[PDB]
């Protein structure tokens, strides 16, 4: 099974250094080019250059836009790409995807494989942890409860219910800036006859202020 | 530095209708030894990672469903969705890689379905919440359609609009409905002060606002 997992993003202040790292497995890593791309908040992906494979001597190349900027390499013992960027503006606040690219060119070319992405947020703003609060209602064959998660900086929270296993009936709602403090919540529709008998807890987590949080929903 | 361009920037379509999208490139993609075009295309649902879906321009990649077609040679592309599917809900962005990459600015997939009125939520403080002198009132408006609602807060009858943030989920890949939340935030104090706490919605599905709410002193 092809895994790409993306580490190492978090608030860092401008004009700040950091370095991500993509951990692969489930593919013969080496034969493969691999593409960093990049997808600012509500904008479209960027392609910011590739390290390609062990035949092409993996030799690196970038776009225009971070070339003498970002450092593209590849530890090949454990199968892992990195990306070391430099002098970061807010222009650079995104989530930054790793994906596996060419292996064959007579069979092409595109890429393959997205990780699931790592944020990055380019600001002077202080880390923040979030106050996770349970909102269980004050009636008819199913219920809905909640999560208020209140800011907390910078973005992302993750927020699961009752660890992941309650993914339908989950309505998650992105995150509104207030004052340099993001609040989100999260809702969940379980049949009436289900709660409270069984438990509905949600679980937070904000990486960056290191907090996780299990939020059990009790009634009254 | 082959600069992609795409339109149209987003549409909407119903269930069972075909989508076409365009990709223009301001070079050839097209190798005349291969006799290939590269140009690739993907799929970004909402909150995920992007698809590879098609390379070499109409190559379709494994697992596609075959509903989605790639056309077009050396500066001109297209995608085709015949027959649209809820879960096709998503941002589609063509690719260049005749040198390095680079990615077209997208086209934005809506879901044009049936309009849908609202299941409202109210919730009051948490205790928690409250133990720290503050006070959120939740309110939840899911699967519903279209996007377009009003949300008012009746405070003891009265709106109030001070203090209130507002966010709406994407369009969901099953149904093809919106989510909202509004919460209302007030201090402690405030929040004793008053007693009907009232979340309505006046959406395209009803002249009659659906409303939730409850009395802080019947808790
Ligand atoms: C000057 C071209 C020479 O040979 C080609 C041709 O038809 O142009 C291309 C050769 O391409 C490869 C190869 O070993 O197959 C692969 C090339 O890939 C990349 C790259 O690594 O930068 C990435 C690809 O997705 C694509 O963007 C291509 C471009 O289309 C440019 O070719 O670049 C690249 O690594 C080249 C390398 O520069 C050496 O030419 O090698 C190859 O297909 C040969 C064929 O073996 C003989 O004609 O044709």
């Amino acid at each position: 099974e092809v895994m790409l997992v993306e580490s190492g993003g978090g608030l860092v202040q401008p004009g700040g250094s950091l370095r991500l790292s993509c951990a692969t497995s489930g593919f013969t890593f080496t034969d493969y080019y691999m593409s960093w791309v990049r997808q600012p908040p509500g904008k479209a992906l960027e392609w910011l250059g590739f390290i390609r494979n062990k035949v092409k001597g993996y030799t690196i190349d970038y776009s225009a836009s971070v070339k003498g900027r970002f450092t593209i390499s590849r530890d090949n013992s454990q199968s892992i790409l990195y990306l070391q960027m430099n002098t970061l503006r807010a222009e650079d606040s995104a989530t930054y995807y790793c994906a596996r690219d060419m292996r064959r060119f007579d069979d092409g070319d595109a890429m393959d494989y997205w990780g699931q992405g790592t944020l990055v947020t380019v600001s002077a703003a202080k880390t923040t942890p979030p106050s996770v609060y349970p909102l269980a209602p004050g009636t008819n064959s199913m219920v809905t409860l909640g999560c208020l998660v209140k800011g907390y900086f910078p973005e992302p929270v993750t927020v699961t219910w009752n660890s992941g296993s309650l993914s339908s009936g989950v309505h998650t709602f992105p995150a509104v800036l207030q004052s340099d403090l993001y609040t989100l919540s999260s809702s969940v529709t379980v049949p009436s006859s289900t709660w409270p008998s069984e438990t509905v807890t949600c679980n937070v987590a904000h990486p960056a202020s290191s907090t996780k949080v299990d939020k059990k929903i009790v009634p009254r | 530095d082959i600069v992609m361009t795409q339109s149209p920037s987003s549409l909407a379509v119903s269930a069972g209708e075909k989508v076409t999208m365009s990709c223009k490139s301001s070079q050839s993609l097209l190798n005349s030894r291969t006799r290939k075009n590269y140009l690739a295309w993907y799929q970004q649902k909402p909150g995920q990672s992007p698809k590879l879906l098609i390379f070499w321009a109409s190559t379709r990649e494994s697992g596609v469903p075959d509903r989605f077609t790639g056309s077009g040679s050396g500066t001109d592309f297209t995608l085709t969705i015949s027959s649209v599917q809820a879960e096709d809900l998503a941002v589609y962005y063509c690719k260049q890689s005749y040198n390095l990459r680079t990615f077209g600015r997208g086209t934005k997939l809506e879901i044009k379905r049936a309009d849908a009125a609202p299941t409202v939520s109210i919730f009051p403080p948490s205790s928690e919440q409250l133990t720290s002198g503050g006070a959120s009132v939740v309110c939840f408006l899911n699967n519903f359609y279209p996007k377009d609602i009003n949300v008012k807060w009746k405070i003891d009858g009265s709106e109030r609009q001070n203090g209130v943030l507002n966010s709406w989920t994407d369009q969901d890949s099953k149904d093809s409905t919106y989510s909202m939340s509004s919460t209302l935030t007030l201090t402690k104090d405030e929040y004793e002060r008053h007693n009907s706490y009232t979340c309505e919605a006046t959406h395209k599905t009803s002249t009659s606002p659906i409303v939730k709410s409850f009395n802080r002193n019947e808790c």
